[PDB]
């Protein structure tokens, strides 16, 4: 077999601003196989519901999910994906980084 | 302009966890449109756009009955892949398969698509001139052989420039004011200094649709394609999606970097200097 | 609408 690590992106659907509500994304493409964890974590907790979209592929036929959550950004929370997928020795924790 | 309809299904086998997993979806472009996933309760074919609630009843057990057909022939696919690769039924392997076809602006035939994967792999395909396969390796040979004495290739053709393009006819229709839709990106730029002599310039394209788009880097008028960080397209969550370029450039050289941006809702290709 | 794929035994 060939396996292949996730890319993993976290961000919020519209460029935040503290106060309005939004939407926190994390995007999981290019992996293989598909079985794999994604949760979204609230100064290091995870959010007990979090939605996901139904599981596809690209071209390449590596696989891609988007994890997303309802949420209000404020200047002291801080939010981060944690990735766990058979190709990551331990779970990748991908921090959100609201201005790049 | 042209449109496309796309089937993507994965099976994945769970040794020792009962039956392998199948799940499809339904696209056309890029907006899902049904979904099916055997570890779900209803155990239909489920809609995942507003614009195909209003199929009817017959629509949804036709759909059903077919992608349920497919999981459990997919299933059995999944033990005879084993058998071909001389593979141990302890492990879990993948079965992933895309089907759909292509039309113009005037809605005529372009392009049609039946293809396997295993294990991330190719497997078997149908050329693009529907008359043939393509077998990735020795296995898929066989397969090959049984799918030309069944004339499989025959009856996949005439469906792929019959049923797919009206059957993708009819959904551009009914999905008319959202899926002719073109959205622009509305672009900008970031700016961060890496440190006393170097900083990051990053190009953002933000809610656009179709997901088609270019993004590039010069630098001096010259393009800057090695040096680059390009992220893969990702989806907004609104129906929209997401994209960004960036740059590493010496503090104070910012001016020498332009970045472009093409896409079908532009009526002329962006530039951005910061 | 979804291919018919009976035939596509392996």
């Amino acid at each position: 077999m060939i396996q292949r690590t996730p890319k993993i992106q976290v961000y919020s659907r519209h460029p935040a601003e503290n106060g309005k509500s939004n939407f926190l994304n994390c995007y999981v493409s290019g992996f293989h196989p598909s079985d794999i964890e994604v949760d979204l974590l609230k100064n290091g907790e995870r959010i007990e519901k979090v939605e996901h979209s139904d599981l596809s592929f690209s071209k390449d036929w590596s696989f891609y999910l988007l994890y997303y959550t309802e949420f209000t950004p404020t200047e002291k929370d801080e939010y981060a994906c944690r990735v766990n997928h058979v190709t990551l020795s331990q779970p990748k924790i991908v921090k959100w980084d609201r201005d790049m | 302009g042209s449109h496309s309809m796309r089937y993507f299904s994965t099976s994945v086998s769970r040794p020792g966890r009962g039956e392998p997993r199948f799940i499809a979806v339904g696209y056309v472009d890029d907006t899902q449109f049904v979904r099916f996933d055997s570890d779900a309760a209803s155990q239909r074919m489920e809609p995942r756009a507003p614009w195909i609630e209003q199929e009817g009843p017959e629509y949804w057990d036709e759909e059903t009955g077919k992608v349920k057909a497919h999981s459990q022939t997919d299933r059995e696919n999944l033990r005879i892949a084993l058998r071909y690769y001389n593979q141990s039924e302890a492990g879990s392997h993948t079965l992933q398969m895309m089907f759909g076809c292509d039309v113009g602006s005037d809605g005529r035939f372009l392009r049609g698509y039946h293809q396997y994967a295993y294990d991330g792999k190719d497997y078997i395909a149908l050329k693009e001139d529907l008359r043939s396969w393509t077998a990735a390796d020795m296995a898929a040979q066989i397969t090959k052989r049984k799918w030309e004495a069944a004339h499989v290739a025959e009856q996949q053709r005439a469906y792929l420039e019959g049923t797919c393009v009206d059957g993708l006819r009819r959904y551009l229709e009914n999905g008319k004011e959202t899926l002719q839709r073109t959205d622009p990106p509305k672009t900008h730029m970031t700016h961060h200094p890496i440190s006393d002599h170097e900083a990051t310039l990053r190009c953002w394209a933000l809610g656009f649709y179709p997901a088609e788009i270019t993004l590039t880097w010069q630098r001096d008028g010259e393009d800057q394609t090695q040096d680059t960080e390009l992220v893969e397209t990702r989806p907004a969550g609104d129906g929209t999606f997401q994209k960004w370029a960036a740059v590493v450039v010496p503090s104070g050289e910012e001016q020498r970097y332009t970045c472009h941006v093409q896409h079908e809702g532009l009526p002329k290709p962006l530039t951005l200097r910061w | 609408r979804y291919p018919l794929t009976f035939g596509w035994c392996f």
